């Protein structure tokens, strides 16, 4: 159990939500399994979606939990040169199967948020 | 001018004194032209100080001049004499600019140059016009002289519609050549947002002597280029293509 | 499937596989250059 | 039409294919890049040297 | 074990155990007795089973769209000596170089697994297969339709032998019966359409 | 290691220092060292041989047929005379310095530097060794003195491996060639330009 | 004149003519004979090829002057004489 928690699209004191999940898979369907919306005003039929591609209009940020995930790719490395060395892209990306007993925290999508006025 | 020299002297000398010894050697003039014209322009695309570009760029139009010579037709010879007038005119007003751009920037490498349109308008004008000029673009008279070499190859006695079209393809590659060459001086050193260049230091568009030495070669191109017969004035040719034309062969 | 293979490649069984193959050779070459009392090539 | 998606496993795909064409413009374009003007790049070196 | 045997009520042989798209433990010789052979027989039969689908593709399809009248396609038998805008024997010998390419590769893969998949010019062209003889990739799954769950592929390519199998039976049904009777496939159908009982091998 | 067959794999002993090492032997020719050392050096001789012997038999025609200069066809070369050349005499000739040369150089794998050591003057320098058995530049060998002899070597070496390799298949090409066609090999090249499906080693049998 | 050609698709009819200028490419070299009127601006001020900002006049000469390094080694030595 990947114990995660998302720190969801920035309310007023937090807007925390908390899911269960079992590693293995990529962030982007275990987001998607927890129903917890990650493609900000994106919307089903074609607009910057599909999953482990080209746009990027998932960058999910993350606080707590960071060494437990796959290390960046290149891709990463491109599509993200505004980056803070912190989030990532999230759908080219993966958590161990092994790490049954993690603890990581994520912020979701930035560029919507005003934080770190907190804490 | 000095160019002109060796077209002007071979017209002279060689097609009007030594015909039976021309007649066997036009073609393989015309091969060198043809392949003359798409390899000065390969070889400019290469270089990277403006200078010797534009350089290259006048060694490419004087592959017009050869094809012409050879093809022995009224026009074609014809079509070689406004061809040299009408690149007199635009590579020297094309060096002219070239060597008064520098002077101001003392850069000669064409990766360094900025975005000189914003300090200095007028320059930036003045050459495009002659770069579109250079670009054989219609209106301008950098067009109607290869128009005319090419109806004298077309229309030329001395060959049987086997080379005709595959020289005039090879000399038509020379239009899709230029251009490729040409603006891509035209962007790197014009467009494009530089530094800050505000300090009207070192950076002075051009007074006035200089822009009406730019004006007054630049209109005699259209005035050209519109109605081409102010240099057609020749009727020589009449009797300078009539000896070559019944002999054998 | 082994002990197939095996028994076929005891030294007699290749033998006449060996052989016949010679012998089609032989004469199909003999079929299309007959006669053949010199080597007229070079 | 979420409650019983059964396709939603290969669906997906179709888009995960789609969307990366016409983001990559057709892929036509790249391809004059990756020939022509890689082309001509190289040719006036060549006939440089 | 209690999957469908050929001949119910037998005992199929050891080394078919049903793993194996299509194993309805048939061996009666045991070809494939070893585990060797078997490997290679596997692929013997999986390339048998998409060349004659092509083929039965072509043969029947054009004889049947010509007995109609849509088309012009002649004889499959005599389409061989037909002349086309060259001689057959270069464009044979040409077919010789282009097939050995492939035929070449997938015979590394054959005898070396995964050591041929990337692309030897442009490396980032690499093959996503990894079952011998399934290649995958993007020029073999322009959009995937292989990489799935078990128990899927094992019925699709249970889908893929048993069409293969009916194909290679149905070209062989195309080659005897245009030699001992007249005409072309689907002539061979009709005849036998109007009397099914008098119309048949025994003629 | 990009081998010359993809898949399989290169032998134990073409480790590859050797330039042009493609992991190719099949035949299991190089599996001793003194066999593989005296092997390399026939490669390098043969395809620098190789390499202008083309050029000789390819330039010469080139220029016959489009009318600059004129001479024989190389496959009729042989026969060719001007002036004070018996045939007799000049293979004489051409065996005695041919074998003057050769020879020191078989001294000189036989036994290295020994070759630079000796009375005669002006010359005793140079013809040591170029410190690569098979490349004896020297500051007469290499009047352009242009190597560093270990970095390019690598990389540049490389380059006279695979042209001469190429080389050597070429000229094995015109002697076929001209064994069939009777005639020059820019002929058949011209030939086959004209009508390629037509003109072909099928329709020449 | 104006010929009516009827052609096999539409309803074509034309009129042409004839026209060159008779000799006036005398007249119009003459009106550019207003290159005898370059003097009036010439005669205007130029723009920085007289400005403070400029010292040296060659095709060279400000860019490469560029040798004052020599000087100074120069003046180097001579303030380790001193
Ligand atoms: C696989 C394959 C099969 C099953 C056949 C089968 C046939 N070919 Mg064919 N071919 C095949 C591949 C190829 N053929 C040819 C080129 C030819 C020619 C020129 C001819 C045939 C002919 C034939 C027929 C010989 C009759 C027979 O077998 O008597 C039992 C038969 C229908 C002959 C034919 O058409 O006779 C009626 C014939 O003349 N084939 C090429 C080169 C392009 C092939 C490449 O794979
Ligand atoms: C070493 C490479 C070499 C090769 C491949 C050849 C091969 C040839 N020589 Mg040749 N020679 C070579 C070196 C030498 N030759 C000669 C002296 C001659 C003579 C005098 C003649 C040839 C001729 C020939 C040709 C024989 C006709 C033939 O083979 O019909 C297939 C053929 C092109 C003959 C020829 O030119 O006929 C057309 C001929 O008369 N050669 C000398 C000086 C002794 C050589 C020095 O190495
Ligand atoms: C060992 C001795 C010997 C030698 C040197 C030859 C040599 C030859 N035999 Mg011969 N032959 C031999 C023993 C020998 N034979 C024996 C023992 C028999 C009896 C079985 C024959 C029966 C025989 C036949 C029936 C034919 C030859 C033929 C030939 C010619 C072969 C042409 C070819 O393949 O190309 C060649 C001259 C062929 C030929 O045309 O001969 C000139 C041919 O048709 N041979
Ligand atoms: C050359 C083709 C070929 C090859 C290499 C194999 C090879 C194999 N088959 Mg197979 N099979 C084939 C054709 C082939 N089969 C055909 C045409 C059918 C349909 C009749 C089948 C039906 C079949 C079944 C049902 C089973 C196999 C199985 C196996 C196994 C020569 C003939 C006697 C005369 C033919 C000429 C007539 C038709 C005209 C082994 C790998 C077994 C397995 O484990 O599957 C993976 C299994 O249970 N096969
Ligand atoms: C897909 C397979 C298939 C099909 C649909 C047919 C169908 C037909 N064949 Mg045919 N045939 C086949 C395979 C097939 N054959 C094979 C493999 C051979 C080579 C031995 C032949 C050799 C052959 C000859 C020589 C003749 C026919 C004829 C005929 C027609 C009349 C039936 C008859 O007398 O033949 C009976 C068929 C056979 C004795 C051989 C059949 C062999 C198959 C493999 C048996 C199993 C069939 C298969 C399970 C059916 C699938 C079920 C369903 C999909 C239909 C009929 C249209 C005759 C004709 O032209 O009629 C006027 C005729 O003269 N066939
Ligand atoms: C006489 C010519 C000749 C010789 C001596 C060599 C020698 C060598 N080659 Mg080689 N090669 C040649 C021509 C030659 N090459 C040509 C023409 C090509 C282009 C097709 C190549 C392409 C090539 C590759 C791609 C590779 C070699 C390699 C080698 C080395 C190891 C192979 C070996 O020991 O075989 C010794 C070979 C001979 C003694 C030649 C015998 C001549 C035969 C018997 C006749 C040929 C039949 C002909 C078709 C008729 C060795 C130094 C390998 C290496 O690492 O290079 C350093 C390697 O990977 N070669
Ligand atoms: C291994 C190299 C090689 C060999 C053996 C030959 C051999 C020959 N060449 Mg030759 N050639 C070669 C390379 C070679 N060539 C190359 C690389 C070029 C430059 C492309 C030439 C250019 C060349 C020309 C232009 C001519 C020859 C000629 C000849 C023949 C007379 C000899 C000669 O030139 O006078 C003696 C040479 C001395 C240096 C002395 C002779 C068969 C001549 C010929 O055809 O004879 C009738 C001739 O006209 N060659
Ligand atoms: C082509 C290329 C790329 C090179 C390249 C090189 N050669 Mg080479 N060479 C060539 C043709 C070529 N050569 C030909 C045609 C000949 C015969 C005339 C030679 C004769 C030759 C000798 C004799 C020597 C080289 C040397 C060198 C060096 C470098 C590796 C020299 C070297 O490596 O010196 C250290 C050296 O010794 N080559
Ligand atoms: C039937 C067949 C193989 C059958 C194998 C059988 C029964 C073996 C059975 C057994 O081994 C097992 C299973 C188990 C053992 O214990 C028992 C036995 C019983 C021993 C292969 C056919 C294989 C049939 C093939 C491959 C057909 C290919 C068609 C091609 C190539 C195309 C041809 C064309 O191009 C031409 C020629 C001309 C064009 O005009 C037209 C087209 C059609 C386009
Ligand atoms: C030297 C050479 C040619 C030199 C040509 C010369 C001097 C030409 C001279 C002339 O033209 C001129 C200049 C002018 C003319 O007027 C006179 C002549 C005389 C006509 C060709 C070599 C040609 C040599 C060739 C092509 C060698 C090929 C060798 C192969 C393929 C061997 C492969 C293998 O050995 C390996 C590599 C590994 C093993 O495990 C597997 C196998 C297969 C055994
Ligand atoms: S991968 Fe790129 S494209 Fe596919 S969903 Fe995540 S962002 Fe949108």
């Amino acid at each position: 159990f990947a114990f995660v928690s998302p720190r969801l699209l920035p309310d007023g004191t937090p807007d925390v939500h908390y899911r269960t999940a079992c590693g293995g898979q990529k962030l982007r369907d275990i987001m998607l399994d927890a129903y917890i919306d990650l493609y900000g005003p994106y919307d089903k039929l074609l607009l910057n979606c599909s999953g482990g591609g080209e746009c990027g209009t998932c960058i999910v940020e993350v606080v707590e939990g960071g060494e437990m995930l796959s290390p960046k790719n290149e891709v990463e490395k491109e599509k993200l040169k505004r980056k803070p060395k912190s989030w990532r892209l999230a759908c080219q990306a993966t958590v161990g199967n092994p790490d049954s007993t993690g603890q990581m925290v994520i912020q979701q999508l930035p560029e919507w948020k005003v934080h770190k006025w907190d804490k | 001018i000095l160019l002109k020299m060796g077209a002007y002297g071979l017209i002279r000398i060689n097609m009007e004194l030594l015909p039976h010894a021309h007649y066997l050697f036009s073609p393989w003039l015309v091969i060198i032209g043809a392949i003359q014209i798409i390899y000065a322009a390969s070889t400019s695309l290469g270089q990277r100080n403006f200078k010797k570009r534009i350089a290259y760029s006048s060694v490419s139009h004087m592959g017009f001049i050869i094809i012409g010579i050879g093809s022995i037709t009224n026009i074609g010879l014809n079509g070689a004499i406004l061809q040299i007038l009408s690149h007199g005119f635009i590579g020297a007003t094309l060096f002219f600019l070239a060597g008064t751009a520098s002077d101001r920037m003392r850069l000669v490498y064409l990766e360094e140059l900025g975005g000189i349109s914003i300090p200095m308008p007028k320059i930036f004008t003045m050459f495009s016009s002659f770069s579109m000029a250079s670009l054989a673009l219609p209106g301008m008279s950098g067009f109607v002289a290869e128009l005319v070499v090419f109806f004298g190859l077309i229309t030329s006695p001395k060959f049987l519609l086997m080379p005709k079209a595959l020289i005039t393809f090879v000399m038509a590659i020379g239009m899709i050549l230029t251009p490729i060459y040409l603006l891509s001086m035209l962007r790197q050193m014009f467009y494009g947002y530089k530094l800050f260049n505000v300090p009207n230091a070192n950076f002075v568009d051009s007074g006035p002597r200089e822009l009406f030495i730019l004006i007054c070669i630049f209109l005699p191109v259209i005035g050209i280029g519109i109605y081409p017969d102010f240099v057609l004035s020749l009727s020589v040719d009449r009797v300078e293509a009539l000896l070559s034309n019944y002999y054998p062969k | 499937m082994r002990d197939i293979k095996t028994y076929l490649s005891v030294a007699p069984v290749l033998s006449t596989l060996w052989f016949g193959a010679l012998a089609g050779l032989l004469i199909e070459i003999n079929r299309l250059f007959p006669d053949a009392l010199s080597f007229p090539f070079f | 039409f979420v409650k019983r998606n059964p396709k939603k496993e290969f669906l997906d795909q179709v888009k995960k294919n789609i969307y990366s064409w016409s983001y990559n413009r057709g892929y036509i374009d790249i391809f004059y890049t990756r020939v022509f003007t890689l082309g001509i790049r190289g040719l006036t070196e060549l006939t440089e040297f | 074990p209690e999957r469908p045997i050929w001949f119910p009520g037998s005992t199929p042989p050891p080394w078919l155990d049903g793993s194996l798209p299509g194993d309805f433990g048939f061996d009666p010789w045991g070809l494939g007795s070893d585990p060797e052979s078997l490997r290679w027989n596997v692929q013997a039969e999986l390339v048998h089973c998409r060349w004659a689908m092509l083929g039965a593709a072509g043969i029947f399809i054009p004889e049947l769209l010509t007995k109609i009248g849509i088309l012009n396609t002649p004889s499959w038998y005599t389409a061989g000596e037909q002349e086309y805008f060259t001689d057959t024997t270069t464009l044979f010998i040409v077919e010789l170089i282009l097939i050995g390419w492939a035929e070449g590769r997938r015979w590394a893969d054959i005898i070396k697994p995964g050591c041929v998949n990337t692309d030897p010019i442009f490396p980032n062209n690499k093959l996503t297969g990894t079952d011998v003889g399934y290649p995958g990739g993007l020029w073999f799954d322009p959009l995937g339709y292989g990489t799935g769950s078990p128990e899927k592929l094992k019925e699709l390519r249970t889908k893929e032998i048993k069409n293969g199998r009916l194909a290679m039976l149905a070209v062989m049904g195309a080659w005897f019966q245009a030699e001992y009777t007249g005409t072309g496939p689907i002539d061979n159908l009709f005849a036998h359409l109007a009397d099914p009982g008098h119309a048949t091998i025994f003629r | 290691r990009a081998t010359w067959l993809p898949g399989l794999d290169p032998p134990a002993y073409l480790d590859g220092t050797l330039p042009g090492d493609y992991g190719f032997d099949p035949l299991g020719l190089g599996e001793q060292p003194e066999d593989l050392k005296w092997y390399v050096q026939a490669e390098l001789v043969h395809c620098r041989f190789a390499m202008a012997g083309v050029a000789g038999i390819l330039g010469t025609d080139l220029i016959r047929v489009s009318g600059i200069g004129n001479l024989p066809v190389w496959f009729e070369a042989g026969a060719t005379k001007f002036d004070f050349a018996n045939t007799t005499a000049l293979f004489f000739v051409q065996l005695l310095l041919m074998g003057f040369v050769e020879t020191k150089r078989y001294m000189d794998f036989v036994s290295p530097g020994s070759q630079a050591k000796e009375g005669t003057f002006l010359g005793i320098e140079a013809s040591l060794e170029g410190l690569q058995p098979g490349y004896p530049g020297g500051p007469l060998f290499n009047p352009m003195g242009l190597a560093k002899d270990i970095e390019n070597a690598n990389e540049v070496k490389l380059k006279e491996i695979k042209n001469g390799r190429l080389a050597m298949v070429a000229m094995l090409g015109f002697i076929v060639q001209a064994s069939v066609t009777h005639a020059g090999p820019i002929d058949n090249l011209l030939t086959h330009l004209s009508d390629p499906f037509n003109k072909n080693i099928i329709h020449a049998l | 004149n104006q010929r009516d050609w009827v052609v096999t698709k539409s309803i074509w009819h034309l009129s042409d003519t004839a026209i060159k200028s008779f000799y006036t490419f005398y007249a119009m070299f003459t009106v550019w004979g207003v290159c005898f009127f370059a003097s009036m601006k010439a005669s205007m001020a130029d723009p920085f090829y007289d400005s403070e900002h400029y010292r040296g006049q060659g095709g060279d000469g400000t860019v490469h002057w560029y040798y004052d390094r020599q000087e100074d080694i120069e003046a180097t030595a001579r303030g380790d004489l001193l």
